[PDB]
């Protein structure tokens, strides 16, 4: 728990998942009611595997400090459901190049909303433009 | 932490204590199971004894019924019966992957099981 | 806001410049590693770190030492 | 009128050959759509990490 | 109802010349990943080597 | 050829099933499966709880009964090869729920 | 929380939501070790009643939105039994849980409940 | 154990043995309460390949011979790879528990597979 919130941090990771800390808290108890998984609702099951694939976007490696601009990339990757279909375990593999494909392909994004803090209309098509793209690439392969 | 470990030691008296309910239950289950079955048994007897005695008597194989004729090596179905309700261990699913092994028995001469 | 460079404490439990969070943990759990992290994350955000460390081996800090020569920190 | 059934017969016959024949075509083109691209990323990502560690 | 099927070879050649376009596609972006892997490959070794190398002149200051 | 796959019963802990042949039928008594199994007299056992210790275990005995050719005398009003036709259908649903109650 | 004191009907409202919860409280490691679809309907209906009732009593704050992401509300009490009494009676057992999830009233409840089935469609 | 230490191959060697038998432990508070094959197919295979690094981990001693009789064995890094990438790949997955018992080359465990499944 941080006990202070989101006045702490930036208005672009605001805007786009304050809500993902308790979503990531029902998502932990609800796997660990999902022990028993016989017959999960539907509306649940894409609850389960949405937090899963959250959970591994929580994922990093040994000492690689995204950039902060990263961070909105991926947490605006994680709760706009484009991750839902994909693969589950190859979301780390999805993460990395949609990164390099972003700071690539659109290094504009992350200046301009570094420049602003704040997560615009903007950064939302950069966002899903360069995602349709890279999940072509990792779709194929 | 001693209150709340105490009360797991709690919970672990009611899980047996459960456990021992579901235990006598599915007894009383099974007793009513194998008193219907024995309570069925007659019918049975009856049917085996005049269907013997009837497949005696025939005598010959002028007997073109369709359900019993044994013919060609078409598709064949799996009439599978499985679990009740799921605090079924090994052996309710371990008849399905038994089942799963059949689909592959039947695939290896490619039947195109049912 | 102040940066973590770890991604899951910036997104759900956030730091901030002068808000004191609290690492805790057991030991071997990447305490010590998860503190150098985030301070050599500051690599341009004007972030004096004052790593002091307490009560531990000398082959450690010099181990801290050596990774933040390292990193330019 | 015999030899226009067989002309209209073997026709048809010889448009549904070449039907199945251009199936097998497309189904040949996506193979080689597939192993192209398919052994094309294996080339250049096994080459470019090859060199990665090398360079390394 | 054969007619149908000629259509569908017709068809079924489309898809043949989509194979082969998205073929060439799909070898020109195999260039294009070539091409990112010769500038990836290169951004590493010279970034690693200059890198390191300053390092150990901020090691020798 | 039908593969019909109840559980049996055998022991309390580990059952193991068997393949049985519904459809088609065979000779009278013979209700064999895939697996060479053919108990083939199609008088059964019957299940029962055993207590020999302070746990249960299970109580089958091949309980057979007799063939009484019932009687020459009994006179066939729909011609045996047409009566046998429907009499099947009650040995399909009687195997069935034998089946079915063994598998609960 | 006398009956007589908070009126007889809140009481029962109060009565029935601590019953059906404690008892949830009761069975959650039952449910841990074997299983809520095996544990017995007449109680399998008043876990998940009560699953719904407690994070329905959730309910935002005007300040704590900087932890939440939705500013709060100021509930008043008779929407509270009213809601209430929806739920322990089992009424609105065909909604959603999570629609009872960080709500303030249970007419906005139904509303999300709403939302979520529509975004069960797309 | 840091994989600028170990070379990342042995840094994920030893992660994916301790990833899956933590997983073992979270499992096996639970597993001993109420029985085996209450689990997934997934996390009763996962159990079986945990208890096999388990066993597998079984070094005999050299100067343990005089107190239980094994003549213990000396292994290595190839060990360390090939060990750990039988087990986990499931190169080995049918030979059973006492199959890499107490023994710590993985050769010397298939040998032992070999030996127990000729005594039968
Ligand atoms: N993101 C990460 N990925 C992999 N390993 C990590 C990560 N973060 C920390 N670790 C590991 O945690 C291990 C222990 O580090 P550290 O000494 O900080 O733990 P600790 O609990 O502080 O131990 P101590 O208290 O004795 O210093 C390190 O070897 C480090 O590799």
């Amino acid at each position: 728990v941080s006990r202070v919130g989101s006045a702490a941090q930036i208005k672009a990771m605001k805007k786009v998942a304050g809500k993902l800390k308790l979503e990531l808290a029902q998502f932990a108890e609800l796997e660990a009611f999902a022990q028993f998984a016989s017959d999960l609702d539907k509306a649940t099951q894409n609850q389960l595997a949405r937090g899963q694939r959250l959970r591994e976007l929580l994922k990093q490696p040994q000492s690689a400090p995204l950039t902060v601009e990263e961070q909105v990339m991926t947490i605006y990757t994680g709760t706009n459901g484009y991750l839902d279909s994909l693969e589950l375990d190859q979301v780390r593999k999805y993460l990395v190049e949609l990164r390099t494909y972003v700071k690539t392909n659109k290094p504009e994004f992350q200046e301009i909303i570094s420049s602003t803090k704040t997560f615009t209309e903007e950064a939302e098509a950069l966002l899903k433009e360069a995602i349709q793209e890279q999940m072509e690439r990792f779709l194929l392969q | 932490n001693l209150r709340e470990l105490r009360d797991r030691i709690g919970s672990v008296k009611n899980t047996q204590k459960i456990t021992e309910a579901m235990k006598l239950v599915a007894a009383a289950k099974v007793r009513r199971a194998q008193e219907a079955v024995v309570n069925g048994r007659p019918f049975s007897e009856t049917l085996v004894e005049v269907l013997y005695n009837m497949n005696e008597q025939l005598q010959t194989e002028d007997v073109d019924v369709p359900l019993t004729k044994i013919r060609t090596v078409k598709k064949v179905a799996l009439m599978v019966v499985t679990g009740d309700r799921g605090l079924c261990g090994g052996f309710n699913n371990m008849l399905l992957k038994k089942a799963e092994s059949r689909i592959a028995e039947l695939k290896k001469l490619g039947v195109d099981y049912t | 806001p102040l940066q973590t460079g770890l991604i899951a404490i910036d997104a759900m439990i956030p730091v901030g410049r002068g808000q004191r969070e609290l690492i805790i943990g057991d030991r071997q759990t990447g305490k010590t590693a998860v503190a150098t992290d985030t301070i050599l994350n500051q690599q341009g955000q004007n972030v004096i770190c004052v790593y002091v460390a307490i009560g531990q081996k000398a082959s450690s800090v010099a181990q801290v030492v050596t990774n933040f020569q390292e990193r330019g920190a | 009128l015999g030899d226009f059934m067989d002309k209209r017969d073997a026709s048809i016959k010889e448009q549904l050959s070449g039907v199945k024949d251009t199936s097998s075509e497309v189904k040949q083109l996506e193979e080689q759509a597939n192993a192209v691209m398919r052994a094309a990323r294996a080339e250049i990502s096994a080459a470019l990490n090859k060199m990665k560690k090398e360079t390394q | 109802t054969i007619r149908n099927s000629e259509e569908l070879r017709g068809k079924a050649i489309e898809q043949l010349e989509k194979a082969r376009a998205r073929l060439k596609k799909v070898e020109m972006d195999a260039d294009q990943f070539r091409v990112n892997g010769y500038s990836e490959i290169e951004r590493e070794k010279m970034n690693l080597i200059n890198s390191t190398y300053k390092t150990l002149e901020q090691f020798e200051n | 050829k039908v593969e019909m796959l109840y559980t049996k019963f055998v022991s309390l802990v580990k059952s193991d099933p068997v393949i049985h042949t519904l459809l088609p039928l065979s000779p009278k008594g013979e209700i064999c499966d895939i697996n060479g199994k053919c108990v083939d007299a199609a008088e059964d056992e019957l299940f029962r709880l055993t207590t020999k210790e302070g746990k249960l275990t299970v109580e089958r005995d091949m309980i057979k009964t007799e063939t009484p050719a019932f009687s020459p005398i009994l006179e066939f009003e729909q011609d045996p090869a047409q009566i046998l036709d429907a009499l099947l259908p009650l040995y399909l649903n009687s195997q069935i729920l034998r089946a079915l109650q063994e598998s609960l | 929380l006398q009956p007589r004191i908070v009126g007889e009907e809140h009481y029962e409202i109060a009565q029935r939501v601590k019953e059906t919860l404690q008892r949830y409280k009761e069975l959650q490691d039952i449910i841990a070790i074997l299983g809520l679809d095996e544990l017995s309907e007449e109680d399998r209906l008043t876990v998940a009643r009560a699953r719904k009732i407690e994070r329905f009593l959730s309910q935002p704050f005007f300040v704590a939105e900087v932890f939440t992401g939705s500013p709060g509300k100021y509930v008043g009490l008779a929407e509270t039994i009213r809601g209430f009494q929806l739920i322990l009676s089992g009424e609105l057992d065909s909604l959603p849980e999570q629609a009872f999830y960080l709500v303030g009233n249970i007419d906005e409840a139904t509303a999300k409940a709403m939302n979520l089935e529509m975004e069960s469609k797309l």
